[PDB]
């Protein structure tokens, strides 16, 4: 599935990110954005053997499982093919621990990148929320 | 011939208005954190202090040092060379160019 920016806000805000850990709801849709395009689907290859996974781009090294990466600790203890449905639930799970890992949002680059510093809440001008 | 570089700065003395300032931090490994492009060291000097961040981030960070941050546990006695960065959020955190391992905990 592909989101539209205010269909991702919606659902990020009933899903618990809006200031979760201190980050404001338009910081988690900057992010996808960057990260995915809004695309549920998306899956990356890294150069390491791990692989991305999802809206939120969630690695297979620590974080999810996809029964291919060495070294896998699977610490949000789910399937990365998991992080790949429609429904966010499960990615936004797993966001919630990364997030709360001792680095906050540093953890994805594409946010650090493009999103940190600038006016995130321009992401979500406009939405109904 | 390489020799480890002798430190400049206390991990407390990385502030922000350091931006683009080449220092040398010398620690013990407080944290690692793996979320595959990024990958962050956090550098202490005493107890009770600050934990410095030390990034790596894939195609920016030269590759010698991914395999160094490979070789890193807790407790291991560090020697890094970066570049201090403020954060553009406006806290602080290092580009390293080198990473000496002194000793494995």
């Amino acid at each position: 599935k592909v989101f539209g920016r205010c269909e991702l806000a919606a659902a990020m805000k009933r899903h618990g990110l809006d200031n979760y850990r201190g980050y404001s709801l338009g910081n988690w849709v900057c992010a996808a954005k960057f990260e995915s395009n809004f695309n549920t689907q998306a899956t990356n290859r890294n150069t390491d053997g791990s692989t991305d996974y999802g809206i939120l781009q969630i690695n297979s090294r620590w974080w999810c499982n996809d029964g291919r990466t060495p070294g896998s600790r699977n610490l949000c203890n789910i399937p990365c093919s998991a992080l790949l449905s429609s429904d966010i639930t499960a990615s936004v799970n797993c966001a919630k621990k990364i997030v709360s890992d001792g680095n906050g949002m540093n953890a994805w680059v594409a946010w650090r990148n493009r999103c940190k510093g600038t006016d995130v809440q321009a992401w979500i001008r406009g939405c109904r929320l | 011939g390489s020799v480890y570089p002798k430190k400049t700065h206390w991990t407390a003395e990385i502030t922000p208005n350091l931006h683009g300032t080449e220092v040398v931090v010398a620690g013990w490994v407080a944290s690692l954190g793996d979320y595959g492009r990024v990958k962050i060291v956090k550098v202490s000097d005493r107890e009770g202090g600050a934990a410095v961040s030390v990034y790596l981030e894939y195609g920016k960070t030269p590759d010698h040092l991914f395999k160094v941050f490979a070789e890193l546990s807790r407790e291991d006695v560090v020697v890094i060379k970066g570049i201090v960065e403020a954060s553009k959020a406006a806290g602080v955190e290092i580009f390293p160019s080198e990473i000496w391992i002194l000793n494995k905990a």
